[PDB]
C-alpha cells in the first residue's frame, strides 16, 4: 500500500546510501552486522560477531539495530519509517517493488536501476545473488491461511514464560532467511552476507511488528511488558558494538540506549509505531 | 549425532471456562428481549 | 553555489556544506581546516 | 450433608517483614484487624498478658522486688525481644493472619508519623487501653525529633550506627545499641509519663513492637556484616555465664507455642534459621554489605575524640545532655542521649564503657585536647 | 506433617519470590560435584560460596543427555550478602568442579550456569477486566483472505435478504421509491440533499446506517474505501470478477461485490470504465 | 428519512442522532474510526 511518493523518497534513500563509503554508509552497516568480525572486545585476539543469535538477547538487538537503520534514513529524508514484509498470507506472486531491477522516476521522467534488487560486497568485489522458491509463496495450506508458519507463530504466540518464547522465534526468523537463501552461500542464508541483503530490512521489521504484538498480547493477560527476569545473567552489559562511542556507534541516541534494559519502551523512546499491531488479516482482539 | 535423540511431550485438556466471541447472529437470544425490527426479519426470512 | 550541493548529494554526501561566520569575535581558523590527517579505523589507513 | 474440610490453622514457613511503604490495602486491614482481634480477645493468643511482660503488674521476682525482668540494660537484650515479637508474630498469624509485622525505619530524613498511625477509624496502633489500669496510652512527640543539629538535616542515628558498626567483639555493641533502642522510646513517649518513656505502658502500643522490629532487623545487619568479615557469627566470647539462664517467662508451662519452649536458651537464639521469620531486602540505604565496610573504613580512617561514659541505672527515666564550655567558659550544646529505667526493674550494670564521637565540636571551635575545658551534665526529667 | 496440613504450607513458600540457579548438565565419566561462588564487584573477587550439589557417573554408565533445566536455590545466601533481591544484574556466578578423589575439573566442560528470579504468586487477577469495541476502516488493496471471505458473505447474504432491513428496501432512501419530506403531503420526490449544507451529514449517516446492520451481520471489519486519489492503472480485481472462490469450502459463489441487481423494477445494472483517462499521471508523477 | 421511525427506519441507533447538529463526534458516536487520515500518502502537516 506504499504511495509512489513513498516509493521515491525510498529509492532516493537507498540510492544515496549505497554509494558513500564514509563511517555511515552500507558497507559500514555490513560491517557492523557480520564479517569483518569486531565483537565484543575488539582488542582480543579471538573474533566474534556481534549479531548475537541463540539467547534471549536477540528480538532486542535487532530491534535496537533497526532503530539505528530507522534514524539513518530519516536523517537521508523519508516520510515514513521503513514499511515491513509480511509472509504469513499466502501471496500470489512476488511483490514487483523490488523484485524490478529498473524504477521509473517519473518527477525527473527517467529510469533508475533500483537499489533494492540487490548491491555488491566491498572487500571481496562479487555481487551478492538474489535466490526464490515461488513453491514456499504457493504454501498455503488446506485452510489457504493455514500456511506452515502460520501455526508456528500462533504456537509461539502465547508463551506465558518470556525465555521460552525466542527458543521458537529464533527458528521461525530462520524460516524465512532458508525460504529465501536458496542454494547459493553468498546470500540470505549464510549469517556473514545478510547486510547486504536489502530484504533482510524488511523481514526484521516483520519480526519486531511481531514482538511489538506480543507486547500487548502479554499485556491483556496482564503482566509486565518490560520483563527479563529469567535473563538477568546476560542483561548485565550493553549490547555491542552499540556499547562503544566513536569511531562506530556515531548515533548519540543509540549510544545513551546502548542499554539492554531500556529498549523495551519504544514506543515512547522511539517516537516509531507500526500502524496495525496486528496478524494476518485480524487483530489479536480475538486471537486471544 | 550432531543433535541429540529427541522425546515426546503430552499437552493435556485444560478444563477452563470460556466465553467465546462471536458475532452477534448465530446467538440465541431470548424471546422476550427480541425487539420488533428482530422479529419482522425473522418473520420474513422465514416466510421467504 | 547551488551547482554543488546536488553534486555532492549524488557523491553520496549527508549533509550540504556550511557556511563560514566572522560576526562572532574570531581568533584562528577554525579548527575543520587545521589539521591534515586522521585515521579511518576501517582500513588501518590514514586519509588527508 | 456436607463437611468443612477446614482448619488445622498450620502456623509455619513463616513470611516476610517488607517496610512501611511496600504494603496494600487487603494486607494492611488483615494486619489491623488481626491486631484488634487479637488485642480484644484473650487466652493464650492474648495481647494484653502477652504484652504484660513489660510493665504492670510485672511477672518477674527478684530479692522480693516484684518486676518485669525483661532485659533492659544487660547483655541479653536482643535475644528476649526477638522471642517477644517471634511469639507476637506466631499468635497473630495463628488466628489467619497474611505476613509479619512491618519495620518501619528511621535511619531516613522522616519529617512525621508514618501512614499507619495517621489513621483514625478503627486502627489499634493510634491507642492502647489496659483493663488493670482504665486509661488511654498518649504519644507526645517533641519538635527535636525531626531535627538534628550536630551534623544537620541528616537522620540523628545514622552516626550512632555507624559508630556501632565498625567494633568486632559482641559485648561491646549492645553497649552503642542500646542507648539508640531507648533513646526513640524516650523522644516518642515525651512529656506525657503515659506513653513510651515510661515502662508500665510501653507495652501496650504497637510503635513499641515496631521499634523492636527495626531493631531486630539492624542486629542482623550487624551479624551479616561480621559473617562477611570473617569472625564468630553464631555466638559471644564475652559474658557467657549470663547467656545460658532460661529467658523467662517464656520457659513457663504457660507458653503456647511449642518449638521455641525447648529452645528459648541465648547461645541458639542467635540463628533465626528455625524461627522462620526472614526479611526481604535488608539493604541499608539502598547501601549494601559490599558497600558498609568501606563506608565504615572511610569514617574511622580519620582522627577522632571520644566522650567516655560509665553509665548505670537508677530506677527512673530522664533524658541526659551535656554541655561544652572552654575556658572562657563559652558553653555550647555538642551531643545528648537518653537512658532507660522505671522503678519496676533491677538495678542493672553495663559491663563495659560507653563512646561517643564529639570531634566536630572540638575541630569547630579549635578546642585541641591540650586547652582547658569542661563537660557540664544535666539530667532532665520528663516533667523537666 | 501429614497430607492434610502441608499444602498450605507449600503454598506459603511459593507465595513470595524466590532466586534461582539453572544448570544443564549430561554424563561426564565419573561422579563429583560441583561448586558455586558469588564473584562480586568492588575490580572483582570470588570466595565466598552459595552451595553445592553432586552428579553420579561412572565410566561403566550409560551414555545420557537430560531434557529440561534443573533448579536450585542461591536465596539464602543471596540475601544474607545482602545485595538487591531482584536487581541482581552485577552478581556473577563461577563454577568449580571438585571430583571424588580431591581431583578438579576445568569449568568448560559443562555448560555455562545461567540465572533465573521468579517471582512470587501474590498476583491475585490478570486478564483485563473488559476490551473496547471499536471498528477499523482499510483500504480495498490491503485484505487478506480470511476477512474478505468474511465480508464478501455477509454481503452475499445481505442482499438475498427480503425483510423490512433489506438491502433493497435500505438502499431505497436514494431515490424512487421517493418517501420524502413525508408521505402524507400529495407532492412526492426524493431529498438526495445536493448543493445544501447537510450533504456529509446525511451521506455519512447512510454509511453508518448500512455499516452496524452489516458488522451485525458478520462482518469483523469495516467498509473497505476505494481511495481515487492516487492512479490505478487497472481497476482492483476485489469488484471485477463475478465468481469467487472461496478456500474453505473450495466453492464458487456470485461475488455481491462484483455486480447486484434491482428487485422492484428486474433489469441488470452494467458499469461503465471508461479507461480513457480514469488512469491519469498528470506531468509530476 | 432518518426521523421516521419504525416502520419506515428500523434501527434505534440513528434515531437518537437524527439531528445533524451533533454527528461530527463520530469517534464518540459511532466508535468507528480510519487507519489514518492520509491523503495519498500525505498526512495532515505535510499537506498543510
Ligand atoms: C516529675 O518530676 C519529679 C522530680 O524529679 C519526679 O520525681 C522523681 O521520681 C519519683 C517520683 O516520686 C521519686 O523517686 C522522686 O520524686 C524523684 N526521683 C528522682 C531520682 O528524681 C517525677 O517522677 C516526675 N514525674 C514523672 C511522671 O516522671
Ligand atoms: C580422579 O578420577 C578421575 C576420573 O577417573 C581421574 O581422571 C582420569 O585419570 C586417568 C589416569 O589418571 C586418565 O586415563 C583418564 O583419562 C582421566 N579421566 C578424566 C575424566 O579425567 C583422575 O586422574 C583421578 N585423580 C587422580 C589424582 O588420579
Amino acid at each position: 500500500s506504499l504511495t509512489i511518493g513513498e516509493r521515491r523518497s525510498l529509492v532516493l534513500a537507498l540510492q544515496s546510501l549505497e554509494e558513500d563509503s564514509s563511517a555511515t554508509g552500507f558497507q559500514a552497516l555490513a560491517s557492523f552486522h557480520a564479517v569483518p568480525p569486531l565483537c565484543p572486545y575488539p582488542e582480543a585476539n579471538q573474533r566474534y560477531a556481534c549479531c548475537v543469535h541463540g539467547m534471549a538477547t536477540f528480538p532486542q538487538w535487532h530491534r535496537l539495530y533497526t532503530v539505528q537503520f530507522e534514524d539513518a534514513l530519516r536523517r537521508r529524508g523519508a516520510l515514513v519509517g521503513i514499511p515491513y514484509w509480511d509472509t504469513v498470507n499466502p501471496q500470489n506472486s512476488l511483490p514487483a517493488f523490488f523484485n524490478e531491477p529498473i524504477y521509473r522516476d517519473p518527477v525527473l521522467d527517467v529510469d533508475i536501476p533500483n537499489p533494492w534488487a540487490g548491491a555488491d560486497i566491498a572487500f571481496e568485489n562479487t555481487t551478492v545473488e538474489r535466490d526464490f522458491k515461488r513453491n514456499r509463496l504457493s504454501d498455503d495450506g488446506e485452510h489457504g491461511y493455514d500456511n506452515w508458519l502460520w501455526k508456528q507463530f500462533l504456537f509461539a504466540l502465547e508463551q506465558e514464560n518470556y525465555c521460552d518464547f525466542e527458543v521458537q522465534f529464533e527458528i521461525a526468523h530462520n524460516a524465512i532467511h532458508a525460504w529465501v537463501g536458496g542454494s547459493k552461500e553468498h546470500s540470505m542464508a549464510h549469517l556473514h552476507y545478510a547486510s547486504y541483503d536489502p530484504i533482510f530490512l524488511l523481514h526484521h521489521s516483520s519480526t519486531d511488528r511481531i514482538y511489538a504484538l506480543w507486547q500487548e498480547l502479554q499485556r491483556l493477560r496482564g503482566h509486565d511488558p518490560n520483563e527479563a527476569n529469567c535473563a538477568l545473567e546476560l542483561m548485565r552489559e550493553p549490547l555491542k558494538p552499540f556499547s562503544f562511542g566513536a569511531p562506530y556507534n556515531l548515533d548519540p541516541i543509540t549510544k545513551e540506549y546502548s542499554k539492554p534494559e531500556d529498549v523495551f519502551d519504544y514506543k515512547s523512546h522511539f517516537n516509531y509505531e507500526y500502524d496495525t499491531l496486528e496478524l494476518a488479516g485480524i487483530n489479536a482482539e480475538l486471537l486471544l | 549425532s550432531l543433535i541429540p535423540t529427541p522425546s515426546v511431550l503430552y499437552e493435556p485438556k485444560s478444563r477452563v471456562t470460556s466465553i467465546q466471541e462471536l458475532p452477534p447472529n448465530r446467538v440465541r437470544h431470548e424471546i422476550s428481549h427480541l425487539d420488533a425490527r428482530a422479529t419482522m426479519s425473522l418473520k420474513a426470512a422465514l416466510r421467504d | 553555489t547551488l551547482q554543488v550541493e546536488q553534486a555532492l548529494l549524488k557523491h553520496g554526501s549527508t549533509v550540504a556544506l556550511p557556511y563560514w561566520d566572522w560576526t562572532l569575535p574570531i581568533s584562528q581558523l577554525p579548527s575543520l581546516f587545521t589539521e591534515q590527517t586522521f585515521y579511518d579505523a576501517w582500513k588501518d589507513e590514514v586519509l588527508e | 450433608g456436607a463437611r468443612t474440610e477446614e482448619a488445622s490453622y498450620s502456623v509455619s514457613g513463616i513470611g516476610v517483614r517488607k517496610n512501611i511503604n511496600t504494603l496494600t490495602v487487603a494486607e494492611t486491614e488483615s494486619l489491623k484487624k488481626a491486631l484488634r482481634a487479637v488485642q480484644q480477645q484473650s487466652g493464650p493468643r492474648g495481647y494484653q498478658e502477652i504484652a504484660a511482660a513489660h510493665g504492670y503488674p510485672g511477672l518477674c521476682k527478684d530479692n522480693g522486688h516484684t518486676v518485669a525482668c525483661c532485659h533492659h540494660g544487660s547483655a541479653s537484650f536482643p535475644q528476649w525481644h526477638r522471642l517477644f515479637v517471634v511469639t507476637l508474630e506466631r499468635a497473630l498469624t495463628l488466628q489467619g493472619a497474611r505476613v509479619g509485622i512491618p519495620y518501619w525505619d528511621w535511619t531516613e530524613s522522616f519529617t512525621s508519623l508514618p501512614t499507619l498511625l495517621t489513621d483514625k477509624d478503627d486502627n489499634p496502633f493510634e491507642h492502647g487501653e489496659i483493663a488493670s489500669l482504665n486509661e488511654k496510652t498518649t504519644r507526645s512527640p517533641r519538635p527535636q525529633l525531626f531535627s538534628d543539629p550536630e551534623r544537620g538535616e541528616e537522620s540523628f542515628f545514622y552516626r550512632q550506627i555507624l559508630l556501632a558498626f565498625e567494633q568486632r567483639d559482641y559485648c561491646n555493641f549492645e553497649v552503642q545499641y542500646e542507648v539508640t533502642h531507648n533513646a526513640i522510646h524516650s523522644w516518642i513517649g515525651g512529656t506525657s509519663p503515659y506513653g513510651m518513656s515510661t515502662l508500665e505502658y510501653s507495652a501496650y502500643d504497637p510503635i513499641f513492637f515496631i521499634h523492636h522490629s527495626n531493631v531486630d532487623r539492624q542486629f542482623a545487619i550487624w551479624q551479616a556484616l561480621q559473617r562477611y568479615r570473617g569472625l564468630d557469627y553464631n555466638s559471644a566470647n564475652c559474658n557467657i555465664q549470663e547467656l545460658r539462664q532460661p529467658l523467662e517467662p517464656f520457659n513457663w508451662d504457660s507458653n503456647p507455642n511449642d518449638f521455641i519452649r525447648e529452645n528459648a536458651r541465648a547461645v541458639d537464639a542467635f540463628d533465626y534459621d528455625q524461627f522462620n521469620y526472614q526479611y526481604d531486602d535488608l539493604n541499608f540505604h539502598g547501601l549494601t554489605i559490599p558497600q558498609l565496610e568501606e563506608a565504615i573504613e572511610k569514617r574511622r580512617s580519620e582522627d577522632r575524640v571520644f566522650a567516655n561514659f560509665m553509665l548505670q541505672g537508677f530506677k527512673a527515666s530522664a533524658d541526659v545532655t551535656f554541655d561544652l564550655c572552654d575556658a572562657d567558659n563559652h558553653c555550647s550544646f555538642a551531643g545528648t542521649f537518653a537512658v532507660l529505667g522505671g522503678p519496676l526493674e533491677m538495678d542493672w550494670h553495663f559491663d563495659r564503657l560507653f563512646q561517643y564521637d564529639v570531634t566536630s565540636v572540638f575541630n569547630q571551635m579549635h578546642l585541641r585536647p591540650d586547652s582547658v575545658y569542661h563537660f557540664d551534665v544535666h539530667i532532665t526529667a520528663i516533667n523537666g | 506433617w501429614t497430607i492434610p496440613q502441608l499444602e498450605e504450607v507449600l503454598k506459603r513458600q511459593r507465595a513470595q519470590d524466590r532466586l534461582f540457579a539453572g544448570f544443564l548438565l549430561h554424563n561426564i565419566g565419573t561422579s563429583a560435584d560441583v561448586q558455586l561462588f558469588i564473584c562480586v564487584a568492588t575490580e572483582r573477587n570470588c570466595n565466598h560460596p552459595a552451595g553445592s550439589f553432586s552428579v553420579l557417573g561412572g565410566e561403566t554408565e550409560m551414555p545420557f543427555i537430560f531434557d529440561r533445566l534443573y533448579k536450585y536455590d542461591i536465596s539464602d545466601p543471596v540475601r544474607k550478602l545482602g545485595l538487591k533481591l531482584d536487581s541482581a544484574g552485577d552478581i556473577d556466578l563461577e563454577i568449580k568442579i571438585r571430583a571424588y578423589n580431591g581431583s578438579y575439573l576445568e569449568s568448560s566442560v559443562l555448560r555455562r550456569p545461567s540465572l533465573i528470579f521468579v517471582p512470587g504468586e501474590d498476583n491475585s487477577q490478570d486478564q483485563t477486566g473488559k476490551t473496547e469495541r471499536r471498528l477499523i476502516r482499510k483500504s480495498v488493496t490491503s485484505l487478506t483472505i480470511g476477512e474478505r471471505r468474511s465480508l464478501v458473505l455477509a454481503l452475499q447474504s445481505l442482499e438475498e435478504d427480503s425483510s423490512a432491513t433489506g438491502f433493497q428496501a435500505l438502499a431505497s432512501f436514494h431515490a424512487v421509491p421517493p418517501l420524502c419530506p413525508y408521505p402524507e403531503a400529495n407532492q412526492r420526490y426524493a431529498c438526495c440533499v445536493h448543493g445544501m449544507a447537510t450533504f456529509p451529514q446525511w451521506h455519512r449517516l447512510y454509511t453508518v446506517q448500512f455499516e452496524d446492520a452489516l458488522r451485525r451481520r458478520g462482518a469483523l471489519v469495516g467498509i473497505p474505501y476505494w481511495d481515487t486519489v492516487n492512479p490505478q492503472n487497472s481497476l482492483p480485481a476485489f469488484f471485477n470478477e463475478p465468481i469467487y472462490r472461496d478456500p474453505v469450502l473450495d466453492v464458487d459463489i456470485p461475488n455481491p461485490w462484483a455486480g447486484a441487481d434491482i428487485a422492484f423494477e428486474n433489469t441488470t445494472v452494467e458499469r461503465d470504465f471508461k479507461r480513457n483517462r480514469l488512469s491519469d499521471d498528470g506531468e509530476h508523477g
